RNA sequence: AGGGCUACACACGUGCUACAAUGGCGCAUACAAAGAGAAGCGACCUCGCGAGAGCAAGCGGACCUCAUAAAGUGCGUCGUAGUCCGGAUUGGAGUCUGCAACUCGACUCCAUGAAGUCGGAAUCGCUAGUAAUCGUGGAUCAGAAUGCCACGGUGAAUACGU
C-alpha cells in the first residue's frame, strides 16, 4: 500500500528525534491487528455470525472461521459451549491498507463511542479499541440492517512500553487522551 | 496474506494523506460529553415569540376595550 | 351551597376593576401582532400574573340567588332545578310554558 | 400510463391517480398537472410515455416517502429519549394531542385482557 | 393543533428566584409549583425543584431543556399495569 | 397555585360519522329557515394561503354580523382491492383566549397514514313532516360539542292479525 513507505519516511524519523532514542529502530511500529468481534451465541442458527460477517467484510475480506471456547467451564454463559469471536486478522499488505482509513473515515462513520482511555495501556502498548460499531469502508452487501457490533481492534506492536504504543496514528491528527 | 478475497482498493491504499476539503479526519464531541438528543432546543435557539404576519395595522398607544365602546 | 362562591363573586369585581382597566388592550400591544417589531418585550408582558384571577376565564358566575353550584345561566342567575322553582309561583318577567 | 409503477393506479382521473407516489396529496397534484400542461379531467392512460415524463419531473422535486418517514421516527424518538410527556406518551402508544384513552382500544393497544365486574 | 401563541414570557415567578440564584452560580433547590411555566435561557445549570401535584421533583437544567415545560419532566398520572387484576380478599 | 372527572387494561351504555358508489373525487352550479350577538359580536380598514388576523366606526338585530347552509344540481371519472370509501394517528408551519396551553384548550392547512367490507350473545325508537338523513342556529359559553335544545332542506315500510 501507500501508507508504510511513507511512515518509514516520515514518522519514522519525527519518533526518532522526539524521543531521543539510541536506534531507528527503538521507534514502535504497527504489527498485525487480529480483531475479535466478540459476538457470541447463534451455537446452531449462524445468523447472527452472518452479520458479523458483513461487518467485518468492509474492513477485511477474509472468511470468519468462527471461534468457540476450548474447556467450556468460563464465566461466560454456557448453552452447548459457545461461539464468541471471528479474528479476521489485518496483516501485512491489507494491514498497512488499512491504518491510513482509520482515523480518517472511521472516527467520521463513529457518533457514538466509549473507548480509548489513556490508563489501559499495558505489557507491550498493545491495545484494543472498542469503537461500539462497524467502522464500515465502501463494500457490497455489508447492510442487511443490524444493531450493536462493534468490535475489539486488537493492535499488536514491536513497541515494548505503553507510550510506544500511543504513538501509532499519531501522523493522523485524532484527540487522544493524555 | 490471502489476497484474492479481500474487496477492491479504490480509496482504500489511495492518498493516505488526504485534507479535510470535503469530510473532517477526526470528528470533535462523538466521545459524548452530553449525551445526544437528536434536539435543536427551542427558545435557546429561535424565538419565545412567532412571526408577526396578519393583522399588521399601525399601532394604537392608548387603551380600548371591547364592550367599553358602544 | 359554599360561602367560597358567594366569596369569590365579590371579591372579582374590585380585582376586575383594579388589575384589568390598564390591561385591556395590553394583550394585544405587547403580545400578539399589533406588536409587529415593537414591543414584543418580556419586561412589559410579565405583568398579565396579576390580572389571573380577574380574568374573561374566570366569569363562570353560578347562581346569585343561592350560591349553588353547577348548571348554571346567566340570564337568570340561576340553575335548571332553581329556575323551575322561581318558574312555578310566576317569578320570572315573560317566562311561560312552551308549545308550537 | 405508471408514472413509476409498482403502485400506480390503471385508468383514473389525473387528480386522484397520484395519490399513490407520495408527497403529493391531492393540492400537490393539481399544481403538477397544470404546470406539465396536463387537464384535470383526462384518465391517466390517455398519456404517452413522454407526457409521463414531463409530469414526472414536477412530481420528482417533493420529498420521498423514506426521508419523510425517517424525519417523523426520528422526531418521535428525540423527544421519547428526554422524557417530557411528548416523549413518554410515545413509549406506550398513547394519545399525545389531547385524545381519549377511555374505549376503543384495539388499534393501538391491541388484543383484549382481563377485566373483573 | 396547539401552541403558544404570539407573546414573550420569562414568567415573574422564576425570575426573582432565577436571579438571586445565578449570581451564586448555584443555590439550594428552587420551591417552585409554577409548572405550567417554559424554560428559558437565564435558567441554565440551575435545579428547579418542580411540584407534581403531591410533592417537589429536582429537574436540573441545562441547554438540551429549554425546548420544554417543568410539568413535562415531572409527572402526573400512573399507569396501571395489565398482567392481571386483584382478585380476592384477605385474611 | 398546581394536579384531577375526559385516567386506561378492558368490558359495558349511548350518540356521532363510516363501511359505500343513492357516493367520494376534480372542475362548474343552486335556493334556507329560524334565532343569536352591551365577559359579546362588529362594517370599513389593512395584513393573511384558504380560514383567519389585529384595528375600529358601530350594534340592539327585518338594518350590520355570525354565514361561505349543506345534502342536492351539471360533466368526466371510479368497482369490493380498506378503494375511487373512511379518514383517527403523527410530524411541521400560519392563526387564537389566557401568567400558563405537556398530560385536560381552539381554528386553519401540507404530507404520509391504521382501525372498520354493516357486527354471535346484545339492543331501541317509530303510525307520517313521524321514522330516516343532511346542514344551521342557540342555552351554557375565556378557549372546548360528538351531547342537549329549537329550526329549515330531502323524507319511508306498513298498521292484515292478537
Amino acid at each position: 500500500a501507500k501508507l508504510h513507505d511513507y511512515y518509514k519516511d516520515e514518522v519514522v524519523k519525527k519518533l526518532m528525534t522526539e524521543f531521543n532514542y539510541n536506534s531507528v529502530m527503538q521507534v514502535p511500529r504497527v504489527e498485525k491487528i487480529t480483531l475479535n468481534m466478540g459476538v457470541g451465541e447463534a451455537i446452531a442458527d449462524k445468523k447472527l455470525l452472518d452479520n458479523a460477517a458483513a461487518d467485518l467484510a468492509a474492513i477485511s475480506g477474509q472468511k470468519p472461521l468462527i471461534t468457540k471456547a476450548r474447556k467450556s467451564v468460563a464465566g461466560f454463559k454456557i448453552r452447548q459451549g459457545y461461539p464468541i469471536g471471528c479474528k479476521v486478522t489485518l496483516r501485512g499488505e491489507r494491514m498497512w491498507e488499512f491504518f491510513e482509513r482509520l482515523i480518517t473515515i472511521a472516527v467520521p462513520r463513529i457518533r457514538d463511542f466509549r473507548g480509548l482511555s489513556a490508563k489501559s495501556f499495558d505489557g507491550r502498548g498493545n491495545y484494543s479499541m472498542g469503537v461500539r460499531e462497524q467502522i464500515i469502508f465502501p463494500e457490497i452487501d455489508y447492510d442487511k440492517v443490524d444493531r450493536v457490533r462493534g468490535l475489539d481492534i486488537t493492535i499488536t506492536t514491536t513497541a515494548k512500553s505503553d507510550e510506544e504504543g500511543r504513538a501509532l496514528l499519531a501522523a493522523f491528527d485524532f484527540p487522544f487522551r493524555k | 496474506m490471502k489476497k484474492d478475497i479481500h474487496p477492491k482498493y479504490e480509496e482504500i491504499t489511495a492518498s493516505c494523506s488526504c485534507g479535510n476539503v470535503m469530510k473532517i479526519r477526526s470528528t470533535v464531541g462523538h466521545d459524548l460529553n452530553l449525551d445526544v438528543c437528536s434536539k435543536c432546543h427551542p427558545f435557546f435557539t429561535g424565538k419565545q415569540r412567532d412571526v408577526a404576519t396578519g393583522g399588521r395595522v399601525d399601532r394604537f398607544n392608548k387603551r380600548f376595550n371591547i364592550p367599553g365602546s358602544k | 351551597a359554599k360561602q367560597s362562591m358567594k366569596a369569590r363573586e365579590v371579591k372579582r369585581v374590585a380585582l376586575a376593576d383594579k388589575y384589568f382597566a390598564k390591561r385591556a388592550e395590553l394583550k394585544a400591544i405587547i403580545s400578539d401582532v399589533n406588536a409587529s417589531d415593537e414591543d414584543r418585550w418580556n419586561a412589559v408582558l410579565k405583568l398579565q400574573t396579576l390580572p389571573r384571577d380577574s380574568s374573561p376565564s374566570r366569569q363562570r358566575n353560578r347562581c346569585r340567588q343561592t350560591g349553588r353550584p353547577h348548571g348554571f345561566l346567566r340570564k337568570f342567575g340561576l340553575s335548571r332545578i332553581k329556575v323551575r322553582e322561581a318558574a312555578m309561583r310566576g317569578e320570572i318577567p315573560g317566562l311561560k310554558k312552551a308549545s308550537w | 400510463a405508471r408514472i413509476a409503477g409498482i403502485n400506480i393506479p390503471d385508468h383514473k382521473h389525473a387528480v386522484i391517480a397520484l395519490t399513490s407516489i407520495y408527497g403529493v396529496g391531492k393540492t400537490r397534484s393539481k399544481a403538477i398537472l397544470a404546470a406539465a400542461g396536463i387537464a384535470e379531467d383526462v384518465k391517466i392512460s390517455e398519456l404517452s410515455e413522454g407526457q409521463i415524463d414531463t409530469l414526472r419531473d414536477e412530481v420528482a422535486k417533493f420529498v420521498v416517502e423514506g426521508d419523510l418517514r425517517r424525519e417523523i421516527s426520528m422526531s418521535i424518538k428525540r423527544l421519547m429519549d428526554l422524557g417530557c410527556y411528548r416523549g413518554l406518551r410515545h413509549r406506550r402508544g398513547l394519545p399525545v394531542r389531547g385524545q381519549r384513552t377511555k374505549t376503543n382500544a384495539r388499534t393501538r393497544k391491541g388484543p383484549r385482557k382481563p377485566i373483573k365486574k | 393543533p396547539r401552541s403558544l401563541k404570539k407573546g414573550p414570557f420569562i414568567d415573574l415567578h422564576l425570575l426573582k428566584k432565577v436571579e438571586k440564584a445565578v449570581e451564586s452560580g448555584d443555590k439550594k433547590p428552587l420551591r417552585t409549583w409554577s409548572r405550567r411555566s417554559t424554560i428559558f435561557p437565564n435558567m441554565i445549570g440551575l435545579t428547579i425543584a418542580v411540584h407534581n401535584g403531591r410533592q417537589h421533583v429536582p429537574v436540573f437544567v441545562t441547554d438540551e431543556m429549554v425546548g420544554h415545560k417543568l410539568g413535562e419532566f415531572a409527572p402526573t398520572r400512573t399507569y396501571r399495569g395489565h398482567a392481571a387484576d386483584k382478585k380476592a380478599k384477605k385474611k
